[PDB]
């Protein structure tokens, strides 16, 4: 019980700081901001495989109703990164600087059982995840 | 390379008038100019193909391509570029080459407001390449080195004074938007005496 208490806050942090930074802007003193903001360590540490790894089995193992919000977070974690991991690697890093990207990849990609459990994930009802998980394999295509 | 599309610096800005830092954070192509690709032949027989692609690709039909020519004849850019620029906007008659003002259009107001505006992170982030200050003068030169009077004189017979003065108009605003930022960057007050006698050349 006291894991998922310590673990729900961590990802609803992870995922604000995700929403932390305007990727649009650019998509669609600013190099001092792109250092302050909290998105750029976030990534990095993502992109570490302890991290990484955590919140995909948080996936892998779905479901009180409470761990089920863990759930959502997981995804929504693993969609953002997703859509924006180029611009990390190709606008932020460069602006800061450490290092890269391949391990996270290997680990989705290749790990079978987290592309199984999203295709699972499509037809439950919880829209947040639903909706999400099908739009992770989209990325990850 | 730079997105060559309007939408996303239009979007920016109507931000700030939001300000997410993850659109910003796209960050340098706010360069103002487009330095490194001009017209390029190597360019165009990828065009001419009418298969081009983008820094997916697109088959590129018979009219698209004159379209594009002109882009590149008229403001000597890079034919690649030139299309970006067609697809990005709705695709009626010379939309392109709205694109290609409009998109410097923002860019510039954009600085402008956050140099003058801001006293922030951002205003840190945009100024600390120390890309924007060497540009603006650069800047201002793009502006006039004289390609809208050759093709004018070379037009002397057939000529379509109503375009060129559209072009003039663009120009004109950018200069003007360009004194903003220069005044700004004074309030901002970078370092010290080498900017002024390179201005004072200037």
């Amino acid at each position: 019980a006291e894991k998922w208490e310590v673990a729900e806050v961590v990802l609803e942090v992870f995922y604000k700081l995700l929403r932390d930074y305007e990727p649009q802007l650019e998509d669609f003193g600013e190099e001092i901001i792109a250092y302050k903001p909290p998105g750029f360590s976030l990534m990095y540490h993502l992109l570490n495989e302890p991290m990484l790894e955590l919140a995909l089995s948080l996936l892998e193992e779905g479901v009180k109703k409470h761990l089920e919000k863990a759930v959502q977070h997981c995804l929504a974690l693993l969609n953002l990164t997703l859509q924006k991991e180029n611009l990390f690697m190709d606008l932020l890093r460069e602006s800061q600087l450490v290092c890269p990207l391949e391990q996270l990849l290997q680990g989705i990609n290749p790990k079978a059982d987290n592309v199984v459990n999203i295709a699972r994930y499509l037809y439950h009802g919880n829209p947040e995840l639903a909706f999400e998980s099908a739009k992770i394999l989209c990325c990850i295509s | 390379s730079a997105a060559s599309l309007w939408g996303p610096y239009k979007d920016i800005w109507h931000k700030v008038g939001l300000l997410d830092k993850i659109l910003k954070k796209h960050k340098p192509d706010f360069i103002s100019l487009f330095k490194n690709p001009p017209k390029n032949v190597q360019q165009h027989e990828k065009v001419q193909k009418a298969s081009t692609e983008g820094v997916g690709t697109r088959l590129l039909p018979e009219q698209l391509i004159k379209e594009a020519f002109i882009l590149s004849d008229l403001f000597d850019i890079g034919e690649l570029a030139a299309v970006e620029l067609l697809l990005a906007g709705e695709h009626q008659q010379l939309v392109a080459v709205l694109l290609y003002w409009d998109g410097k259009r923002c860019i510039a107001n954009s600085l402008k407001a956050l140099i003058q505006s801001r006293r922030p992170e951002l205003a840190s982030m945009t100024t600390r390449f120390t890309g924007l200050t060497y540009k603006v003068l650069t800047l201002v030169s793009q502006i006039d080195v004289n390609n809208e009077f050759e093709k004018l004189q070379r037009e002397r017979g057939l000529g379509s004074e109503k375009h060129r003065k559209e072009v003039s108009d663009l120009i004109k605003e950018c200069r003007q938007s360009l004194a903003e930022s220069l005044f700004a960057w004074a309030c901002q007050s970078p370092l010290g005496k080498e900017d002024t006698l390179l201005l004072i050349g200037h």
